Order: C-alpha cells, then sequence, then structure tokens
RNA sequence: CACCAACUUCCUAAACUUAAAUUGGGUUAAUCUAUAACUUUAUAGAUGCAACACUGUUAGUAUGAGUAACAAGAAUUCCAAU
C-alpha cells in the first residue's frame, strides 16, 4: 500500500535521491534548459519552484542564504539566483517553469523524455503547440452564440 | 478406411437399361514386344483370342502395336470419359483373356464405396408420410381447448 | 518441477496469438503543420525540436569561448545578437553573444 | 412526372461531359509547381484537362488526400475534382489553416445543396415543390438556409417535430452513400434547357450568365440531383459528420405564393463537437436568419 | 538455401486485350539475414497486414521494438522500386497484401553454468518478406447480422433427408 | 489517413472560446437546479398516509470525517459526518417491472462534469432536465411512499433518535498475503526455518487429490460493498445538510455512501413518527432550527456537567 | 402367455472347423555377376540382402520458453572535453 506518498523512490536510497535532484537543479540554474527522463524531471520540478521563493526573500536573510548554499553545488551561481532569476519573477505568484514531453530517446533503452526550463530565458523559443484560431468553422459558431447572449441581456 | 475415402450413390450413365442397352467400353490398346519373355503370354493371346473377341463385341475398336517394349500394357477407355490402365507383365493367356472380359462388362464409373444398394426416383405411389396422416380432423377446425 | 509432457503446436498457437499479446494500433498520430512530419498529439514534434537544439548548441559554444574558464557565470542578464544587429538602449550592461549567421526566421 | 425531369436532365448532363472530353485530342503536358509551405519545390507533370488537384495530392501521400478540402490555383479556389487547364502554381487548404475563410464558405454551400436534395424527394409525388434559391449567409449567422415554394394545398400545413426528424434521417442516409460533388462549367444555353420549368432558376441563370464576360454557368451534381452553384464545393459528402434540420419558417410577405425557408447546421469530421456544445448551437439555429 | 521470392519480380504476362479489366501491379521484396528472432518479428509483421503504405509507415515510426525500424526501411525500398521499375503511377496507391517472417541460418556457441557444466546457445537470425499490391486496401470484415444467422439455420433444416431408408 | 482518430472537448476550442464554454456550462447547471426547487407546486403525486409495513426512500451522502461527542452522563462517542449534496429522485419502476414484490426508486447525487461522459448517460439526464450525477442506487419503496421523479431530497428527511443503515465500498489494499488477508499465524522466525515465515501451510488433505472450491488463498483485498447496521442518529444540521451517525462507516473520506433507515427486527415500524413520504421545505409550514439534537446529547454552550 | 437378444445355426455366394516357447513347408522387396532385354523387364549364379523400440551411435530440429538469468553515476559547451 502506498496511499498518500508524495515522493518517488530513486537512486540508492533517501539520501541518494536528494543528491540526484540537487545535481539536476544545479544544472537547470546554470543552463536554464535541461533534458532528463520524464519521471526525474517531474520530481525535480517542485524544488525548482520553491528555490525561486527563497531567492525572493533577499540576499540578507540568513535562512535563505543557507538553503541556497546547500542546493547549489557550484558557488558562482548564488549571485545569479539572488540578482538575476529572483528579480525576473517579482510580479508572478508562481508557475516559473515550463515542462513538456519529448520524443522517446533513441538509445536502445527507449526511455520517456522531457525538457524543463525557466520562463523568460534568452534561448530560442521551444516549438510549443498553438490552439486553433477563432477564424475556424467551429470557433465562429461559438463566437456568434456569445455575441447574441451578451447583447440580448 | 470409409472415413478415409470418398463415396457415391448407385447410378447409370444415361439410363442404360430403359430403352436400349449400350456397351460403355469403346476402345482397347495393347502393346507388345516381338521377342521378350515377359510378353510371351500376350503374344499367344493375339495369335488365338484377339480376333474372336473383336467379333463378339463389334462396338469396341481394338489396336495392336508390336514394338520394342519392356512391359506389355492394356488401356481401356469408356464413353463417359474414364480411362483405365493395366500391366500384363509375364501373364498367361488365360489370365489376359479373363481380364479383358471384365473390362467389357464394366461402366467407367468409379469403383468406391456405394452408400446404398437400391436407387429409386419414384419411391412413393400413395404419398410420403407426414405427421398429419393418421390424425383425425375436428368439427369447425377447433384446436384443443379453443372455446369458439 | 519439470514438465510432464510436451506442449503441442496447436496449444502453443493459442497462447501466443491471443489478442492480449498482439501490438495495439495507435490513434494519436498527426502531421506537423510547420514541417509536415509526423508527431503524436501530446508530444512535441521531433523534426522541429531538432532545429532548436542545434542552434542552442551553437550559442552555448560561443558562450564558452567568451568566459574562458569555469566559475565565470555573470551576475547580469544575457542576450544574443546576429550580424547586422546592434544593441539597443535597453540592452546596456548585459552580456552580448555574437553569431556570424543571420537571424533565423523562426527565432523571434 | 418528376421522374421524367430527372432522367432527361441527367442525359443532357452526361452529353455535355462527353462533348468536352471529345474536344481534347491526345495528351498535353502541363507543368504545375507546388508553392505550399511543406514539401516545397515539387513539380508535377500532368495531363491537360484530365488530371485534377486530387491527383496531385495522390503523388505526395495519403495525408494530403484526406485533409485537403480545397486548392488555390494561382490564387483562386478550385474544386478538388475539377480538371486543371494550364500550367500554374498550386496549394492545398484545410479546415485548420490560420485563415480558413475560403474553406468555410465552400463547406457552407455544400451543406445547403444537400438540404435541397432532401426536400424534393421527401414529399408525396402528388404535391408540387419548386426550389427557388439558396441564400448567401455568413457562418456567424448560425445556420445555412434554403428557400423553397411548396404547393397551394400545403399552405395550411406546418411540419411537426416528427417531420423534421424524418428529414434528418434522409440527410444522414445521403452522407452514408458517400457521393462525390461533380462540376461542370457550361454555356447559359444548356443551363436554361435543363431548368426551363423552374422560372426562378431561369432568371437566376440569366443573372449569373450576364455577370461573366461569356455565358459560363457553374453546374454541380450529387447523385441524380443537379443545381447551379455560387462557387466551389466540398469534394465528397462523407466530409460531414453531424447534420441537423433545425426548423422551418414561413416568410410573411408571401401573398402570391408561400415561401418557406429551411434552416440547418452541420460540422465536418475534422471538427467534431462535444454533446452539450452541439445542443447549444442547434437551439440558436432555430431563429429566423435575415439575408444582409 | 532457397531464393524464390526474388525471382517473382521477373514474370511477364502477355499484353491485355482492350475488353478486359486493368491488371494491378505486384512487387516482391525481402531482406535476408537479420540479427533478430523470427518469433519476435512475427508480431510486427502481423500488425501491418492489410493496411495501406502510409498507415503502415505511420504506425512503425512510433514503435519501440528494434524490428520496427528494419521493417520500415524494407517498406521504403519497395515503394521506390514500385514506381521506378514496375510502372506504378502514384506512390500512395499501395497496400500490403503479404508480410511474414522466416527462419535463417543460425550459429551454435557455449553457455556456461556453475559446476563445470554448460549448455548450447543459438545466435538466431530471420528473414522478412512482403508483397505490395496496387490499389486501395480491400474493405474490412462485417460480422454476420441476426437475420443472416437465421437464414443459415433454415437452410440446415431444409437439407435434412430420411436416412438409411429407401 | 482515411482512418479513425480520437478527440476530446478541448481539442478544437480556441483561447477565447475555452473560457466561454466553461462559463456557459456552469450557468446551465444553476438554471436547471433552481427549477426543481418547488416540487409541491409542480403537480405532486398524491400523498397517502402511513400504514404498518411501509418502507421509505433513502439518500446518497458524502463522507466528510469524524469528531468527538458527549452525552449528559459524560460518555464520549466518536461520530462520522455525512453531507447530502444534490440528491434527486431519477426513475420509478412499478412492482411488476422491477420483478420484485415491491417497487423500486433510483436516486442520484454529487453533480459532476459533463465533458468526459458517454452520450447515453447525457441523453438520459437531458430528459429529466438535470445535470449528471456521479452515482445511482436503487431503493425498495411501497406504493403509498412513491415519489415523483425529479424531486429534491434533503438531510431533514432523517431525524435524531432513529437508527439507520449505511453501505459503501471499503478501502482498497491491493494484492495481499494470507497473514494480512485472513489472519494466518505463520511460522517461527528462528530455530532453523528455511524461507518459510509468512506462507500458508498445507492446502488440504492428500486423499482428495484436489483443492476444495472456496479455499482461502492470497488475493486482492478490499474495494467491496459492505453494510453497517443499527447506527444511531445524534444530530442534524439543517443549514448545511449534515447528518451525524454513531461509529464508523466504510470507505475513505470524500466517498459516496447510501443511507436508509434500519432494517433490524427491533426498529420495525419507527417510520410512523418521521415524515412519511419525505420532508418538503417548499411547504414552509414552519422553518426548522439550524441544529437538531437528541435529548441525551450535551450541547455546546450549555453549563459544565456536574454529576450530582 | 409373447417379444427382444452372440458368424451359435440356416439363407445368396463361398468355406470344409478350437494363448503360446518350439517344430515342418510355399512365396517375395533390394543390389551385384553371366546371358539376354531397351521408359526399366526374363532365366540362373551370388550377398555387408529388409528395424515404431537395445537410458543404442552420429547429425538435425522441437518442448520447457521468448522463460531463468545478464548490464552503463548526473548535466553540458562533449568519450584521452569541462
Ligand atoms: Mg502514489
Ligand atoms: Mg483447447
Ligand atoms: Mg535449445
Ligand atoms: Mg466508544
Ligand atoms: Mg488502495
Ligand atoms: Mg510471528
Ligand atoms: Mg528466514
Ligand atoms: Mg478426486
Ligand atoms: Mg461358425
Ligand atoms: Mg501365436
Ligand atoms: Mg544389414
Ligand atoms: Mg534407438
Ligand atoms: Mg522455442
Ligand atoms: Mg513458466
Ligand atoms: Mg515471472
Ligand atoms: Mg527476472
Ligand atoms: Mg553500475
Ligand atoms: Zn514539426
Amino acid at each position: 500500500i502506498s496511499h498518500g506518498r508524495v515522493y518517488r523512490r530513486l537512486g540508492l536510497g533517501p539520501e541518494s535521491r536528494i543528491h540526484l535532484l540537487r545535481n539536476l537543479l544545479t544544472g537547470l540554474v546554470r543552463h536554464e534548459r535541461i533534458e532528463a527522463t520524464w519521471a526525474r524531471a517531474d520530481e525535480m520540478r517542485g524544488y525548482a519552484e520553491k528555490l525561486i521563493d527563497y531567492g525572493k526573500l533577499g540576499d540578507t536573510n540568513e535562512r535563505a542564504m543557507r538553503m541556497a548554499d546547500f542546493w547549489l553545488t557550484e558557488k558562482d551561481l548564488i549571485p545569479k539566483l539572488f540578482k538575476v532569476l529572483a528579480p525576473r519573477f517579482q510580479g508572478q505568484n508562481g508557475n516559473y517553469t515550463r515542462m513538456l514531453q519529448i520524443p522517446n530517446r533513441k538509445e536502445q533503452d527507449r526511455a520517456k523524455m522531457a525538457v524543463i526550463e525557466y520562463k523568460g530565458n534568452y534561448l530560442p523559443p521551444l516549438p510549443l503547440p498553438h490552439r486553433d484560431s477563432n477564424l475556424t468553422l467551429l470557433n465562429q459558431l461559438l463566437l456568434g452564440l456569445q455575441q447574441d447572449l451578451h447583447h440580448n441581456q | 478406411t470409409g472415413r478415409g475415402t470418398s463415396s457415391r450413390f448407385l447410378t447409370s450413365v444415361l439410363h442404360n437399361g430403359l430403352g436400349r442397352y449400350v456397351q460403355q467400353l469403346q476402345r482397347l490398346s495393347l502393346s507388345l514386344s516381338r521377342d521378350a519373355p515377359s510378353s510371351r503370354g500376350a503374344r499367344e493371346f493375339v495369335e488365338r483370342e484377339v480376333t474372336d473377341f473383336a467379333r463378339r463385341n463389334p462396338g469396341v475398336v481394338v489396336y495392336v502395336n508390336p514394338r520394342p517394349c519392356a512391359m506389355p500394357r492394356i488401356v481401356a477407355e469408356y464413353l463417359n470419359g474414364a480411362v483405365r490402365e493395366e500391366n500384363v507383365n509375364s501373364k498367361s493367356v488365360e489370365e489376359i483373356k479373363s481380364l479383358v472380359q471384365k473390362l467389357a462388362d464394366q461402366s467407367g464409373l468409379d469403383v468406391i464405396r456405394i452408400r446404398k444398394p437400391f436407387h429409386t426416383d419414384n419411391p412413393s405411389i400413395q404419398g410420403q408420410w407426414h405427421p398429419f396422416t393418421n390424425k383425425r380432423t375436428a368439427l369447425h377446425g377447433l384446436r384443443p381447448r379453443e372455446l369458439r | 518441477a519439470a514438465p510432464k509432457n510436451r506442449r503441442t503446436i496447436e496449444v502453443n498457437r493459442c497462447r501466443r496469438r491471443n489478442p492480449q499479446k498482439l501490438i495495439k494500433i495507435k490513434n494519436n498520430i498527426d502531421i506537423c503543420p510547420e514541417c509536415g512530419h509526423l508527431k503524436q498529439k501530446h508530444v512535441l514534434c521531433g523534426y522541429c525540436y531538432e532545429k532548436v537544439r542545434q542552434e542552442t548548441t551553437k550559442i552555448r559554444q560561443q558562450i564558452g569561448a567568451q568566459e574562458g574558464g569555469p566559475f565565470r557565470a555573470p551576475s547580469v542578464e544575457t542576450m544574443v545578437l546576429y550580424t547586422g544587429e546592434k544593441p539597443s538602449e535597453k540592452d546596456q550592461g548585459k552580456r552580448i553573444v555574437e553569431r556570424n549567421i543571420k537571424r533565423p526566421s523562426w527565432f523571434t | 412526372s418528376p421522374t421524367e425531369l430527372t432522367e432527361m436532365r441527367n442525359d443532357l448532363f452526361n452529353r455535355e461531359k462527353s462533348r468536352q472530353l471529345s474536344l481534347t485530342p491526345r495528351t498535353e503536358k502541363i507543368e504545375v509547381k507546388h508553392v505550399g509551405k511543406t514539401d516545397p519545390g515539387t513539380v508535377f507533370v500532368m495531363n491537360k484537362n484530365i488530371s485534377t488537384p486530387y491527383s496531385c495530392a495522390m503523388h505526395l501521400s495519403e495525408w494530403y488526400c484526406s485533409k485537403s478540402i480545397l486548392a488555390l490555383v494561382d490564387g483562386q479556389p478550385w474544386d478538388m475534382y475539377k480538371p486543371l487547364t494550364k500550367s500554374c502554381e498550386i496549394k492545398f487548404l484545410t479546415f485548420k489553416d490560420p485563415d480558413p475563410k475560403e474553406v468555410n464558405k465552400a463547406y457552407w454551400r455544400s451543406c445547403a445543396m444537400m438540404l435541397g436534395c432532401v426536400i424534393e424527394r421527401a414529399f408525396k409525388d402528388d404535391y408540387v415543390v419548386s426550389l427557388v434559391r439558396a441564400p448567401e449567409v455568413p457562418v456567424i449567422a448560425g445556420a445555412f438556409c434554403y428557400d423553397v415554394t411548396l404547393d397551394k394545398r400545403l399552405d395550411e400545413w406546418m411540419p411537426t417535430k416528427e417531420n423534421l426528424r424524418s428529414f434528418t434521417k434522409d440527410a444522414h442516409a445521403l452522407i452514408y452513400r458517400d457521393l462525390p460533388f461533380e462540376t461542370l462549367d457550361v454555356d447559359a444555353r444548356v443551363a436554361l434547357e435543363i431548368f426551363q420549368h423552374n422560372k426562378y432558376k431561369v432568371d437566376f441563370i440569366e443573372e449569373k450568365a450576364s455577370q461573366n464576360p461569356e455565358r459560363i454557368v457553374k453546374l454541380h451534381r450529387i447523385g441524380d440531383f443537379i443545381d447551379v452553384s455560387e462557387g466551389p464545393l466540398i469534394p465528397r459528402t462523407s466530409v460531414c459528420f453531424q447534420y441537423e434540420v433545425s426548423a422551418v419558417h414561413n416568410l410573411n410577405p408571401s401573398q402570391p405564393n408561400l415561401i418557406r425557408r429551411f434552416q440547418g447546421l452541420s460540422l465536418p469530421t475534422h471538427l467534431r463537437a462535444q454533446f452539450t456544445i452541439w445542443d447549444k448551437l442547434v437551439e440558436r439555429s432555430r431563429k429566423m436568419v435575415t439575408e444582409d | 538455401i532457397s531464393r524464390k521470392w526474388e525471382k517473382k519480380n521477373k514474370i511477364v504476362y502477355p499484353p491485355q486485350l482492350p475488353g478486359e479489366p486493368r491488371r494491378p501491379a505486384e512487387i516482391y521484396h525481402c531482406r535476408r539475414q537479420i540479427k533478430y528472432s523470427k518469433d519476435k518479428m512475427w508480431y510486427l509483421a502481423k500488425m501491418i497486414r492489410g493496411m495501406s503504405i502510409d498507415q503502415a509507415l505511420a504506425q512503425l515510426e512510433f514503435n519501440d521494438k528494434k524490428g520496427a525500424q528494419i521493417i520500415k526501411e524494407v517498406l521504403l525500398e519497395a515503394q521506390d522500386m514500385a514506381v521506378r521499375d514496375h510502372n506504378v503511377e502514384f506512390r500512395s496507391n499501395l497496400h500490403i497484401a503479404e508480410s511474414t517472417s522466416g527462419r535463417g541460418q543460425c550459429l551454435k556457441r557455449i553457455r556456461y553454468h556453475g559446476r563445470g557444466r554448460f549448455g548450447i546457445m543459438e545466435k538466431v537470425y530471420c528473414h522478412y518478406f512482403v508483397k505490395l499490391v496496387e490499389g486501395p486496401p480491400p474493405p474490412p470484415e462485417v460480422p454476420k447480422t441476426a437475420v443472416d444467422h437465421a437464414k443459415d439455420y433454415i437452410q440446415q433444416l431444409r437439407s435434412r433427408t430420411i436416412i438409411h431408408t429407401l | 489517413l482515411h482512418s479513425k482518430s480520437s478527440t476530446w472537448w478541448d481539442e478544437h476550442l480556441s483561447e477565447e472560446n475555452l473560457s466561454f464554454v466553461k462559463q456557459l456550462v456552469s450557468d446551465e447547471n444553476k438554471t436547471q437546479l433552481t427549477s426543481k426547487l418547488n416540487p409541491l407546486k409542480d403537480e405532486p403525486w398524491p400523498l397517502h398516509p402511513w400504514e404498518p409495513g411501509s418502507f421509505r426512500v433513502g439518500l446518497i451522502a458524502l463522507k466528510l470525517g469524524m469528531m468527538p461527542l458527549w452525552t449528559k452522563d459524560g460518555q464520549k462517542h466518536a461520530v462520522t459526518l455525512l453531507q447530502v449534496q444534490d440528491c434527486h429522485v431519477l426513475k420509478y419502476t412499478p412492482k411488476e417491472d422491477h420483478n420484485g414484490k415491491i417497487a423500486a426508486l433510483t436516486v442520484g447525487g454529487k453533480t459532476v462534469s459533463r465533458f468526459y461522459k458517454p452520450d447515453s448517460r447525457l441523453e438520459f439526464y437531458r430528459d429529466l432536465g438535470l445535470p449528471p450525477k456521479q452515482i445511482h442506487k436503487i431503493f425498495h419503496v411501497t406504493d403509498n411512499a412513491v415519489i415523483k421523479p425529479g424531486t429534491p431530497l434533503y438531510a431533514a428527511h432523517f431525524r435524531p433518535g432513529q437508527y439507520v443503515d449505511v453501505t459503501a465500498k471499503t478501502i482498497g489494499k491491493g494484492f495481499q498475503g494470507v497473514m494480512k488477508r485472513w489472519g494466518f499465524k505463520g511460522q517461527p522466525a528462528s530455530h532453523g526455518q528455511t524461507k518459510t515465515h509468512r506462507r500458508p501451510g498445507a492446502i488440504s488433505t492428500g486423499d482428495i487429490a484436489r483443492v476444495w472450491p472456496g479455499t482461502k488463498m492470497p488475493g486482492r483485498m478490499g474495494n467491496q460493498n459492505r453494510t453497517v447496521y443499527g447506527l444511531k442518529v445524534w444530530r442534524v444540521n439543517t443549514k448545511h445538510n449534515i447528518i451525524y451517525v454513531n461509529g464508523s462507516v466504510p470507505g475513505h473520506k470524500n466517498c459516496l455512501v447510501k443511507i436508509k433507515d434500519s432494517t433490524l427486527p427491533a426498529y420495525k415500524d419507527s417510520c410512523k413518527n418521521l415524515p412519511f413520504p419525505t420532508y418538503f421545505p417548499d411547504g414552509d409550514e414552519e422553518e426548522l432550527p439550524e441544529d437538531l439534537f437528541d435529548e441525551s446529547v450535551w450541547q455546546p454552550s450549555e453549563p459544565s456537567i456536574t454529576f450530582a
């Protein structure tokens, strides 16, 4: 029975799981776009969001600095978090990352793959899916219905 | 072996016995060797019995072909289209003479299991039995317990 | 425990040709508008994604040359420029990456 | 007898095709180039006046054949089954293009044409029904409409709910047959010969023949039914999936003859709608639509 | 070893007479020695039976098995030769009539066990065969209706005879 | 491809219509819910009086949770909370059609979304003019107690002091071993046992040369219908339609349950005092108190209990 | 107050009378030689002269079974890189 367990079992144990996620999080901050396996990226997505919350607290907070030190192995990136990423997301209340599934890896294990990134980066835009335009046949009929109801009370 | 082989019903080629009886065998071919011990008995049959058989059966055309041969053979063909072939290697005159007579009497129909000895196209004269024969009718055609 | 009898080809045909063991057909395959290559509805196009990753490698290769060593991450934002483009006023004091080729049509 | 009109009209229709086909001797090659976004630079060498845009899609793959509803030959919409004439540039349009405006009209016309065919063969042979015209309404209006004038003996009768359901069952049976939309461009003389009985048809034919420099008129036939057309139509009748005859309204200023307009809705297979969404659109399609 | 599938492409019929249906084209293609089990290849060959060329190539592109990629390349070559050598007009107008797997020549080796024992290992190989026939795929199967079932039942009752009697 | 493809409601909706369709569906639910608020003024079926041997309809509720409760003697009772949420009568069978001696009524509850449902169900609900419900169940009702379909039901249908019966699906525990599933003892941990700790012993005797049907073996446990009999009702909250029931009820929180009055021999004919057909607030003869209690219950805000 | 039921017995055609170690006699598959024959035959002389069965010997292919079991730390700007 695994009712109510919000963690995946990864690596060689509980401590090994944290270390694997820490390495992926450090890579995301430096490069801002990363490829991992779908399960691993999905597990790390939660931590990436909470890290941007400690960055918002500010450089002078003692608790924020301690947390950032542990989770970023390379120490040239702590300035980046507090002075680049945190200012960028001041307006938003959340949803700092975007994650999408990628075609299966062609390496004889055929793993399910994903790409995770921080919003607002400088890299070329991803080929995201677009919804249909309002000019299509189905959209127009719904638009006609909306206008009648709005105008007629 | 019955379940391993085909079967048929008793029949005749063209209603052979109704109006006039017609002989089904129509052709015989016999091949021989001039000087070969195997075909000695067939040679004597030609010397003695071939001509007499032809006269008694005038509807059969008989062909005799001496040639260098290893086994003497006889081929019989019938009106319905059947063909039968028999080896005559090193047989006596009596054996061959009796064999030929059997072929004359036969109709080309296949020799296999026959399902029934008797065949009739008009089995009934008074009418075939159905469940209502031997059941009395009722007044007004009332089925049982119908009130009317 | 060892088998007590050989299993016949008729019984074996029924085990391995059961509908449970056959490959299922897929209903979520579609064509990509931009490139015309096939994709699944819930997954990104492979051909289109392949374009972006190639450009990303080129940009990162240039970024490596400028820094010249490890532990040289800037504390200011980054931006990419192509031949024929010059920094705007808003671009002042931001790391600039230079590419020889012209701006790709898809890149905005 | 109506059967006479159907038989003779078909005969004239068939004769015209044979005449034009005989006019072209031998085979002539025309260079047609693909200008669409995907698979750019392909060149199809085709037979003049026989090959069609659909044959071009055959060469590439089956994704084009199924998803392409119209083609743009040198910027003008062409029916998929209408033979090409000269070297040109070609492009294919689908229901999900960013600007499907042209496709929307072509689909909208074809559905109305299907509606008219259902009308004529629905009623008892005794009464007389004459088709007058198919109005041009934007899709925003909420339904496609057809105008028809019925018999005087019917002026007092209004269709019941079960009657409307019967028409839909007829339409759905026409979709199941999966018939192509044939096309003919014929001189006004032949069209008048084919529609002499319908005075309304005759005058409309005159209007269209007048507008064009020549007397070329556009004729379309699905199965037996024939009609004049305002423009290109859908390649086949299998494209439709959802079809409904919403309601019928009697136009008030109809003293001489009583003109009744039939309204309906449809959606293609490519753009199916959920159960509840379909209901709401149908209810809004039961309100009289003016022509503007 | 037998190689008859290859020679099937060289049959020549006499010219058809004017009053006759147009005979559709046929293409035979195979790849012979493949490092894959024939039992595993069967499941892949079975799936694409009866489908058109485009539908077959679509399903193959998203299968994870090693055999799927090999079948796809054989299919692409068959399509190319059909247009180039067998006078097929349209690429898309093709469907898979036949597709199956066959055993190849194999190799024997040693497999070690734990008490100085051993076993016999086979390195397995297989063939793949296809036939492409021009034209749209033939229509699918329709199960018997209730009325169709009944009509058979009356036919059975009508066939009865009186057994073992005159 | 000239082949099948699958769709879902959101596939073709554009950015603007996506939100609009969401709002349009929500309004439709509210209009249909208000229309049914007035049964008594909507041609109600005749209301017969109570007679011995009568059976009354029940409700569908959602399991909220548990809390403590005290009686005037200081004894403490754990209680579970059941909330009635959009309960309506759906369909009526006559006695002969149902094939039982008695007639039947079908009840639904817990309005759900319309987007991911089969067309058949949506057509059924459109006829009754109500939004779809998550679950349907059947209740055995006498002719005098029959109620017209489409009539809302409320928690005040039950009153404190009456015993009740509850039935629901139990918690699912998956494939489980014999020790947990059937409480088998097992084997010793030490003294030379070889890889036999939690396993069953002998299935059966050797003579029969087979295993009896119904033998207890490892298998999937839980996720089955179970019923609890004879649970008292302690209090009712008219404002939020909450019922308080003694003890435990099967299933997890947020799980739908079936409530009907007790069928135990002792409580055979307690229905006479309770509303016989059902409770109608539309009548509005009197407005009920927000909280209904049982006499033994010690209400909060009362003075501290002294065991004088 | 009878019927049914075994090649027991009769009838059409035939036949000429009751488990097994061991014992007495008529044929014949295959190949070679002499002499013949000429789409595969005849009379004689010969022999490594006939296999549903030895936990037989050699080779091939199944069953168990696509089962038991086997393997590469992470990201990237790339495997004698960081
Ligand atoms: Mg879980
Ligand atoms: Mg079986
Ligand atoms: Mg083996
Ligand atoms: Mg207690
Ligand atoms: Mg569970
Ligand atoms: Mg113990
Ligand atoms: Mg142990
Ligand atoms: Mg037994
Ligand atoms: Mg005897
Ligand atoms: Mg014996
Ligand atoms: Mg020997
Ligand atoms: Mg042996
Ligand atoms: Mg095997
Ligand atoms: Mg096993
Ligand atoms: Mg296993
Ligand atoms: Mg294992
Ligand atoms: Mg390792
Ligand atoms: Zn793409």
